[PDB]
C-alpha cells in the first residue's frame, strides 16, 4: 500500500499544519501523543496525558521544540517571560498559548499545584529529553544491527531529514551500499553528534559564508573542526566519508553550498 | 564573481596583484561603479603603508588613514565577511581561525586564507595592524571583537553622513531612502506613495537611533522565530508586540517613532497590521552585502 505512504509525505511536508492535524487527529478536535508520531512520520509518552493538541498549537509547539537550536531557545525563553524575572509558569504560558490559538504538559513540566518555577535548565532538559527521544525513535525504526545501522538507512535518515525529492541523491541512496562493499555500521552515538551538528548549521553558516564567499571546496577537518566548535561534538571519518559518498554529485571531492549546505538551510528555514 | 568588483575599484598593483585603497573600500562597500591602476614597485609600497601606528585604533580608522593602505584580495573578503557577520559568530570565528588553540590568531592563519586563495586556482595593511611589520606582534580576542565593532560602526557612520546628506541629524524621508536601497522598483514606487502619503513630518532623527537599526538588521533571522510562530499561528503582528520582539531580539529599545516609521512603510493596505511576507523577503534582499 504505497499509494497511501507516497500521499501523505506531500501533505505532511508541504501543507498547512492544521490539515496535518485533522489527517492524523481522531477524537472530536484532538490528538493523542501517538497520533502525533505518525503526523511526524511516513517513554514521554506517558508524560504527556489525554490534554494534548487542543487547536493543533501544541503540534506547533513541539515542532518548534523539536526546530529550535539553542540561542534561539534561550530567546524563546526570553519571550516566554513577561516580567523577565528568569522563571515562566504554567500561567504565563496560558497567557501566550492563548495569544498563539487566537494543559496535560502544563500540569506536568511547570508544576503540581498550578506553581509553576521553571529556570533555564529545567526547558533545556526539556528539549533535550524530547529531541533525544525523537531520535531514539528514527534510529529504532530502521532496527539498528545491534545498534549499528546500515549506510543507505542513515542515508534514508538524512533525506527524510532534508525533505527535497532528489532523485539524483536517491539514486546515489542505493549505490551507497554498492560503493561501500563493506558497511561496519553507523552506532547511535554518530547520529547523536551528527544530527546535533544538522541542528545548527544556520549557526555554521557563519564560517561556512565567511569560507563560503571566496570558494566552494568543503573538506572534512573543516566541518570536524566547527563541529567539535559550535556544537561540541565528535564526527567520526566514517560519516563524513558516508556524507562525501552520499552528496557529492558532481565527484570533484569536497562540497559547495548548494550540493549540501544550501538544501540543509533551507529545511531550517521551512 | 566576487573578484570583478575588486577588479573594477583596483587602483593601485603591484607584480601583476591588484589591490585598493582604504577609500576604494568603502566605495565597494557604498557605491556601485565609478580611476585609474597606477603601478607600485617596493619604494612606493614603504611609502605608502610606513606609519600605520600614526593612525587611531577608533571608529575613523579608514578615515584616519584614507588612501594610505593597501588591501589584498583575501582581506578584502576578509573585511567583506566582518561587514556581514552578526554579533553572536564573533568567538565562533576567532576559534575557527584559532587552529593552533593558543588563543590568537597569528600569521599562519592569513597564509592558510591565501593556501584556500591558491587553492581556488607584499606586506599588507592588516598585517601591520594585527601583526606588525614582519608578524613577530600577536594578535588576540579583545582587539578582534573591537576592530569588528569598530568597522561595522564606521559603515554605518559613513552610510549616516551619506543619506543624512553631512547632518548629525536624518529626517524620515532619507531614513526611508537609506531603507529602500535594494529594493525591486515597483515594490520602492508603491513605498513612495506610502511616503508621499502616509508618512508626515514627525521629528529628527539621530546618530544612535540608526545605529540601533543597523543592529537590528544584522540579526533578522534569531528575529524571523516569532515571526514565524505568529505566521503559521496567522497573527498579523501589531506593533506592541512587534515591541517586546525588538527588544528580546536586539536587547535595545528602539524609539517609537522608528517603529512608527517602519509602521507607515511596511503597512500597504493601510490596515493596521503587518505583511511579514514580503518584509522579510525583501528585507533579506537589503541587508545583502557584496553588492
Amino acid at each position: 500500500d504505497r499509494k497511501v505512504m507516497e500521499y501523505e509525505n506531500r501533505i505532511r511536508a508541504y501543507s498547512t499544519p492544521d490539515k496535518i492535524f485533522r489527517y492524523f487527529a481522531t477524537l472530536k478536535v484532538f490528538m493523542t501523543p501517538e497520533d502525533f508520531v505518525r503526523s511526524i512520520t511516513p517513554s514521554i509518552f506517558y508524560t504527556l496525558g489525554e490534554c494534548g493538541l487542543i487547536s493543533f498549537s501544541d503540534y506547533i509547539f513541539l515542532t518548534t521544540v523539536l526546530s529550535t537550536p539553542q540561542r534561539n531557545f534561550e530567546i524563546a525563553f526570553k519571550m516566554f517571560d513577561l516580567n523577565g524575572d528568569g522563571e515562566v509558569d504554567m500561567e504565563e504560558f496560558e497567557q501566550v498559548q492563548s495569544i498563539i490559538r487566537s494543559s496535560a504538559l502544563t500540569t506536568y513540566f511547570f508544576g503540581a499545584d498550578l506553581k509553576g518555577k521553571l529556570t533555564i535548565k529545567n526547558f533545556l532538559e526539556f528539549q533535550r529529553k524530547l529531541q533525544h527521544d525523537v531520535l531514539k525513535l528514527e534510529f529504532e525504526r530502521h532496527d539498528p544491527v545491534d545498534g549499528r545501522i546500515t549506510e543507505r538507512q542513515f542515508g534514508g535518515m538524512l533525506l527524510a531529514y532534508s525533505g527535497v525529492q532528489s532523485k539524483k541523491l536517491t539514486a546515489m541512496q542505493r549505490q551507497l551500499k554498492k560503493h561501500f562493499k563493506e558497511g561496519k555500521g553507523l552506532t547511535f552515538q554518530e547520529v547523536e553528534n551528527f544530527f546535533t551538528f544538522l541542528k545548527n548549521i544556520n549557526d555554521v553558516d557563519t564560517a561556512l559564508s565567511f569560507y563560503h564567499m571566496a570558494g566552494a571546496s568543503l573538506d572534512k577537518v573543516t566541518m570536524q573542526q566547527v563541529a567539535r566548535t559550535v556544537a561540541k561534538v565528535e564526527l567520526s571519518d566514517h560519516v563524513c566519508d558516508v556524507v562525501f559518498a552520499l552528496f557529492d554529485c558532481d565527484g570533484n571531492g569536497e562540497l559547495s553550498n548548494k550540493e549540501f549546505v544550501s538544501i540543509m538551510k533551507q529545511r531550517l528555514m521551512r | 564573481l566576487r573578484k570583478q568588483r575588486f577588479m573594477q575599484f583596483s587602483s593601485l598593483e603591484h607584480e601583476g596583484e591588484y589591490y585598493m585603497t582604504p577609500r576604494d573600500f568603502l566605495f565597494s562597500v557604498m557605491f556601485e561603479q565609478m580611476t585609474s591602476v597606477k603601478k607600485l614597485t617596493k619604494k612606493d609600497i614603504e611609502d605608502t603603508l610606513s606609519g600605520i601606528q600614526t593612525a587611531g585604533c577608533g571608529s575613523t580608522f579608514f578615515r584616519d588613514l584614507g588612501d594610505k593602505g593597501l588591501i589584498s584580495y583575501t582581506e578584502y573578503l576578509f573585511l567583506l565577511t566582518i561587514l556581514t557577520k552578526p554579533h553572536s559568530g564573533f568567538h565562533v570565528a576567532f576559534k575557527m581561525l584559532d587552529t593552533d588553540g593558543n588563543e590568537m590568531i597569528e600569521k599562519r592563519e592569513f597564509f592558510k586564507l591565501q593556501k584556500i586563495i591558491s587553492k581556488q586556482d607584499i606586506n599588507t595593511t592588516l598585517q601591520m595592524r594585527f601583526f606588525g611589520k614582519r608578524g613577530q606582534r600577536k594578535l588576540h580576542y579583545k582587539e578582534f571583537r573591537r576592530f569588528m565593532e569598530n568597522l561595522q560602526t564606521e559603515i554605518q557612520e559613513m552610510e549616516f553622513l551619506q543619506f543624512s546628506k553631512g547632518l548629525s541629524f536624518m529626517r524620515k524621508e532619507d531614513f526611508a531612502e537609506w531603507l529602500l536601497f535594494f529594493t525591486n522598483t515597483e515594490n520602492k514606487d508603491i513605498y513612495w506613495k506610502n511616503v508621499r502619503e502616509k508618512l508626515s513630518a514627525g521629528e529628527s532623527i539621530s546618530l544612535d537611533e540608526f545605529k540601533s537599526f543597523c543592529h537590528f538588521t544584522t540579526h533578522l533571522e534569531d528575529f524571523a522565530i516569532a515571526m514565524q510562530m505568529f505566521s503559521l499561528a496567522h497573527r498579523p503582528v501589531r506593533l506592541a508586540e512587534f515591541k517586546r520582539a525588538v527588544k528580546v531580539a536586539t536587547g535595545q529599545e528602539l524609539s517609537n517613532n522608528i517603529l512608527d516609521t517602519v509602521f507607515k512603510i511596511f503597512d500597504l493596505d493601510g490596515d493596521e497590521c503587518l505583511s511579514h511576507e514580503e518584509f522579510l523577503g525583501v528585507l533579506k534582499n537589503r541587508m545583502h552585502r557584496g553588492l
